[PDB]
């Protein structure tokens, strides 16, 4: 049940909802009012999907696909049958979400520590709402958005992306691998050296942060530290999503065409729009 | 608001740290270089001393080398008129021997044999400042950790442009030094294996490339969030545990259920990582010389 | 056929790591427990890992875990409910006690050391050679609280001398006397520092330290703790 020192944490209060009615713990998972909220949302999505895959004719995983509604019904309705069932999984999943989060913030709350975990997942939840919610209707049609079923969101996305030619070419798409590969290259490093300097040669003495920042000067001549590389990693990371919803916002909306030709306008810049050589020209 | 220990709110400075010593031949540690208000916002303001010594210099000279040998050849293509070049930056490109030439080394110059002399200098800067990083640890009694990572990103590396060519047969199916090149080559080389998306290694890859960002921005955050009790003093909490480690445990175990200990969260963080260039560098290396359609493939599995 | 073959291989070895990771993060706090302190009886699939050894530096020891847990104080909690999974009030202070936000690990009486054995953190004033190189420097302001009142005022700066960081800010107060508050809970300002978390009433209960130059993580974990728990407990 508990963890040897877990007691004199879970005392009562924290809550934003409910007072105490929900505040109490299921196992090792603290309920509170969200929690139960969550709950609700995740059976019923679930339920439906299920509905979802006998219309489908099928049970198997693999195939499963809850498809949005065709672009006729623009942002209106649409049949359960033909997008209608898509709709409402789409807004559990967003009750899920969302209930999800405010749950880590009473947990933060009752634990006295700081809300940055909640309000960086707050960032993941923007990216699927960009995808299923904002570039829709802004492009007038909940047929834009993916569809849920493991390869079919895929093709979604092989599809999406040739429909610009080679999606390599969106310039916020490549900030945005920039800070993914990035990321792990920081993410690589920064646990490969705290263990070392705790798993030092067999037999020596367990090192100290003193070594790890001696380490990288040694290196490369720099160490951010180990408050700052705590800090970096999370900028990485929500940079790297913040380009990603940013890359797709733009994509079919303000910029419709190929990716490539988006380059020209560097290309075409009158000092050397005209001159002989090189590669264009 | 309550701060949130994003940034620094005042900053604090010190002597020159020239730091820990051990069996480090200091006659090679470079000089404490000036400080940085500027970086010591996020993190350190110190810059320097670096410790050069040979090895470091083969790397660092191996490496420029490698990087000339292209700048020239873009001139060449410039046709060394500097507004071309600037202009036609990114669309330049030093492209590896024809098929014919298949893996001799007799391709001329403009017919791959520039690409094999700068490749040349890169397979030496890498692998020799591979050793560095072995090195540095050894000379300070830490565990190799660094050097093992940085192997697993070796080995896509060396897979992409050293192993794959030859099991292939030419120095043709290896990567072209340039920007928008080697993009191209990359959109190519999956339409030619029939969608790397069909290919497991690759959906494999991305998982903990997300897996990555995932797990860094959840350690982060939680850091930050007991810092307040002096977490990101993480050696220490390892060796006396704190409540900025129960707290942060305890968090996680009430959301999720279950948690880790503030010396595996970063073993969790090391292999996450890791396996990204792990798994990657198989999937591309079956690709082309046993299986030839992932999507084929993915009909049969034969 | 290889491919086919490589990838049974790889979920087979994935299945050994992540066993190998999961137990070795039960090497702190297991095994589990009930209410009243004693073993669970459901304890996961996962067994309990072999025993490492940490030779701590500056011949400070050693270390193995898993091993003994004891929290090795007091806890002035009581049930609320007849049943499992409820909270656990106060019987006494919170913020006195020590428990809740407001709880604290008993961790070693000593200092943490560079790695040179010298104390990790000093106030400014014992440290050579430093000084605020940027930022509003602290030393002579006024601290203010929840309540809006006035406390005391920064008479110095204790500072992370290996890592160069302000770590807290040591206050006098009324009757002369001086605490130190976490860096990362004040909210320093062009004349005056503000300190949410408690009120001035509150301020004089912060635990106080032997030495007048130096602080050791048993002392950083109760004055920590402590200054967090005014969040949820300072409320009246
Ligand atoms: C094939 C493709 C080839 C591609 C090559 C790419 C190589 C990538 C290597 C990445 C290594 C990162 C590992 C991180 C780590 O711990 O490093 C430190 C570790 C210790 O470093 P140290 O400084 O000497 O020690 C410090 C302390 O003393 C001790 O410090 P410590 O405690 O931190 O280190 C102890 C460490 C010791 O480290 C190791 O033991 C590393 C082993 C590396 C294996 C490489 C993986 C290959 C992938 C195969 C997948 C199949 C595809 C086909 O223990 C572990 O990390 C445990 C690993 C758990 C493995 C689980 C295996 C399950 C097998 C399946 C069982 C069946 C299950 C039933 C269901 O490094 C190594 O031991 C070196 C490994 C190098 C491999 C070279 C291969 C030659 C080619
Ligand atoms: C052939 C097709 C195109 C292409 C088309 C696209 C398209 C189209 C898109 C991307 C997007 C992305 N592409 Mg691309 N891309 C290509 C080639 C590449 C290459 C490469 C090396 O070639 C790379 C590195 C990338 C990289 C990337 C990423 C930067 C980015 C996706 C991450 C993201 O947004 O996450 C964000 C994360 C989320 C949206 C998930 C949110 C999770 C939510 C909050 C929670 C879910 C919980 C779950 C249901 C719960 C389970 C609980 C159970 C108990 C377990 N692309 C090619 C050229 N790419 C996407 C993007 O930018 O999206 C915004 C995108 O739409
Ligand atoms: C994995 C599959 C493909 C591939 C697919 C992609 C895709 C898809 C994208 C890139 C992109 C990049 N790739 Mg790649 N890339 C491959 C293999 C390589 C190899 C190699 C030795 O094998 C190298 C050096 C690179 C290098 C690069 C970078 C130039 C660029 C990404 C920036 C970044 O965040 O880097 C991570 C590393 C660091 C942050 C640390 C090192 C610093 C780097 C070297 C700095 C680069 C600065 C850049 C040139 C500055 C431009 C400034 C101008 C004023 C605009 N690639 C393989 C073959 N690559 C992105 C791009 O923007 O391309 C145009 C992009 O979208
Ligand atoms: C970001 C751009 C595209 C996209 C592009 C890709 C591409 C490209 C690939 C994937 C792949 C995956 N994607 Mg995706 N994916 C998108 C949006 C989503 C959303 C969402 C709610 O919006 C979800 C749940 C997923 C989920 C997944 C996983 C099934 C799989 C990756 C493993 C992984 O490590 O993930 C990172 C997360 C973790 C390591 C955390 C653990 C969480 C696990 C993985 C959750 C599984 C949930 C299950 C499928 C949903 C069950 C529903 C029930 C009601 C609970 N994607 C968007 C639309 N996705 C990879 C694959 O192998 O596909 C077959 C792959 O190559
Ligand atoms: C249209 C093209 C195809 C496609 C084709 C490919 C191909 C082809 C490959 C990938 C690969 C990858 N793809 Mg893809 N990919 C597509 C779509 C996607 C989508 C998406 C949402 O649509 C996603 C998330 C991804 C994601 C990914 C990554 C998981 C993976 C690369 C990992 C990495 O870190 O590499 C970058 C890391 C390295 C190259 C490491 C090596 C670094 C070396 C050692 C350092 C050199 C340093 C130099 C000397 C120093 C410079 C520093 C100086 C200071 C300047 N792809 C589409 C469908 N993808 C790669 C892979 O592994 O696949 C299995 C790969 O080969
Ligand atoms: C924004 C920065 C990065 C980030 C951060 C992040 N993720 C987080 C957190 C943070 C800070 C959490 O605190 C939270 C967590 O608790 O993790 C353990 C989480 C989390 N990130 C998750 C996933 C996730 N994050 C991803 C990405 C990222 N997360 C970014 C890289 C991805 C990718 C890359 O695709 C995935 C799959 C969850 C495991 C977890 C949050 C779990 C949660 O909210 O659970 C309760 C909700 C349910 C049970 C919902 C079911 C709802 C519906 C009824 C059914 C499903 C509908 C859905 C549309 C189906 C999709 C099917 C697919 C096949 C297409
Ligand atoms: C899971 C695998 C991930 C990973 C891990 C990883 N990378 C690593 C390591 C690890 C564990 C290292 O230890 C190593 C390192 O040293 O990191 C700091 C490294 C490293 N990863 C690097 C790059 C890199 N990693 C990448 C990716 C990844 N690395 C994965 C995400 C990528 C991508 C995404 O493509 C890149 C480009 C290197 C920076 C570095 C290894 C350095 C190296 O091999 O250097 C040889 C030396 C040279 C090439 C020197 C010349 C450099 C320039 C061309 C010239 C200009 C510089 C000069 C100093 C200017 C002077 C100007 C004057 C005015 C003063
Ligand atoms: C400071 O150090 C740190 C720690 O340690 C001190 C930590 O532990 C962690 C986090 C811990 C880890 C162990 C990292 C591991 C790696 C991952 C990649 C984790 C992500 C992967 C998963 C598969 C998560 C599984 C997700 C869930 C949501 C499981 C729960 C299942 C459900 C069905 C949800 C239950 C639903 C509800 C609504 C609960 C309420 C209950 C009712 C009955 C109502 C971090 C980041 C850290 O930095
Ligand atoms: C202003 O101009 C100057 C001249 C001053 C400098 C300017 C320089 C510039 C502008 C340089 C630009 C270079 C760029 C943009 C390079 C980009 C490279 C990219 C994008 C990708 C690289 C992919 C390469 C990988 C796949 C390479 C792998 C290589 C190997 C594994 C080694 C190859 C091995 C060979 C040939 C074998 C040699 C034989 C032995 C002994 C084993
Ligand atoms: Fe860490």
């Amino acid at each position: 049940a508990l963890l040897s020192f877990e007691r004199k944490y879970r005392v009562p209060g924290g809550t934003l909802v409910g007072g105490n009615l929900f505040d109490f713990w299921v196992g090792p998972f603290y309920v509170g009012f969200f929690g139960v909220a969550t709950f609700f949302f995740a059976a019923l999505g679930i339920i439906l999907i299920a509905w979802s895959a006998v219309l489908q004719g099928t049970w198997n995983p693999q195939l499963i696909s809850v498809y949005p509604p065709a672009l006729e019904y623009g942002l209106g309705g649409a049949p359960l049958a033909k997008g209608g069932l898509w709709q409402i999984i789409t807004i559990c999943a967003t009750g899920a979400f969302v209930s999800w989060a405010l749950r880590e913030v009473e947990i933060c709350r009752k634990l006295g520590i700081g809300y940055h975990i909640p309000f960086a997942f707050a960032f993941a939840i923007l990216a699927y709402l960009t995808l299923v919610l904002f570039r829709p209707v802004m492009m007038g049609a909940w047929g834009y958005a993916f569809p849920y079923g493991i390869w079919t969101h895929l093709d979604w996305v092989s599809n999406t992306g040739y429909t610009y030619g080679n999606f390599h070419y969106n310039p916020a798409h490549m900030i945005a691998i920039s800070f993914f590969f990035t990321n792990a290259l920081a993410l690589a490093l920064h646990g490969a050296l705290v263990l070392s300097a705790a798993n030092p040669e067999k037999g020596k003495e367990m090192r100290t942060p003193d070594h790890e920042d001696t380490f990288f000067r040694d290196l490369v001549g720099y160490s951010i530290g180990t408050l700052g590389i705590h800090r970096l990693g999370l900028l990485l990371s929500l940079s790297a999503v913040f380009f990603s919803a940013l890359c797709m916002i733009i994509t079919g909306t303000i910029w419709f065409d190929q990716w490539v030709d988006w380059w020209q306008w560097w290309v075409k810049l009158p000092w050397w729009a005209n001159i002989p050589g090189g590669i264009n020209g | 608001a309550e701060y949130q220990n994003i940034f620094s709110q005042v900053q604090v400075r010190g002597p020159a740290d020239l730091g820990m010593t051990e069996d480090v031949n200091l006659a090679n540690r470079s000089g404490v270089g000036p400080f940085s208000t500027l970086l010591g916002w996020f993190g350190n303001a110190q810059l320097g001393p670096i410790y050069l010594g040979s090895l470091g210099v083969l790397s660092l000279f191996s490496g420029l080398m490698w990087f000339f040998t292209i700048g020239i050849w873009f001139w060449k293509q410039a046709g060394w008129n500097p507004a071309v070049f600037l202009r036609d930056l990114f669309f330049f490109s030093l492209e590896p021997p024809a098929p014919e030439y298949g893996l001799s080394f007799a391709a001329p110059l403009k017919e791959g044999g520039l690409w094999l002399i700068a490749s040349f200098f890169m397979f030496v800067a890498v692998w020799s400042w591979w050793g560095r990083t072995y090195l540095r640890a050894q000379a300070l009694g830490m565990g190799k950790h660094t050097a093992w990572a940085f192997l697993s990103a070796i080995w896509l590396w060396m897979v992409l442009g050293f192993i794959r060519p030859i099991l292939m047969g030419s120095w043709s199916e290896a990567v072209p030094y340039g920007i928008f090149s080697h993009l191209d080559w990359t959109n190519n080389f999956s339409l030619v294996h029939g969608n790397l998306f069909y290919n497991p290694f690759h959906g494999l890859s991305i998982a903990f490339l997300y897996g990555s960002a995932l797990l860094f921005a959840m350690h982060g955050a939680t850091i930050l969030a007991v810092s307040r009790f002096g977490g990101e003093r993480e050696l220490e909490q390892i060796a006396d545990r704190g409540t900025a480690a129960e707290r942060a445990a305890l968090f996680w175990r009430w959301t999720m259920g279950f948690n880790a200990t503030m010396e595996g969260i970063h073993r969790w963080a090391i292999w996450m990582a890791v396996l990204v260039t792990l798994t990657g560098g198989i999937g591309i290396l079956l690709s082309g010389t046993v299986v030839d359609n992932w999507y084929v493939w993915g009909q049969n599995h034969g | 056929d290889l491919a086919s073959l490589a990838i049974y291989s790889f979920w087979i070895f994935l299945a050994g790591l992540i066993y190998y990771l999961q137990t070795e993060n039960m090497r702190e706090g297991y095994p589990l427990e009930n209410e009243d302190g004693t073993p669970a009886a459901n304890q996961g699939p996962f067994p309990l890992p072999k025993p490492k050894t940490f030779i701590l530096p500056h011949g400070r020891g050693t270390l193995t875990v898993p091993g003994p847990e004891s929290e090795d104080r007091p806890i002035a909690l009581a049930r609320t409910a007849v049943s499992e999974g409820f909270p656990h009030a106060p019987t006494g202070d919170p913020m006195k006690d020590g428990v809740g936000p407001a709880s604290w690990v008993a961790r070693r009486d000593l200092p943490e050391l560079d790695g040179h054995g010298h104390n990790k953190i000093k106030p400014m004033k014992a440290a050579a050679g430093f000084h605020v190189s940027a930022g509003k420097n602290p030393i002579g302001l006024p601290v203010r609280g929840c309540d809006l009142e006035i406390a005391g005022k920064v008479v110095d700066i204790w500072v992370d001398i290996p890592e160069q960081m302000a770590r807290f800010l040591e206050v006098e107060l009324k009757d002369g006397s001086t605490r130190l508050l976490p860096m990362q809970m004040v909210k320093v300002q062009s004349n005056r520092v503000h300190v949410n978390a408690l009120s001035s009433d509150l301020f004089a209960g912060i635990p106080t330290i032997k030495s007048p130059t130096e602080v050791t993580l048993l002392e950083e974990d109760k004055i920590c703790g402590y200054v967090a728990g005014g969040l949820m407990y300072a409320a009246p």
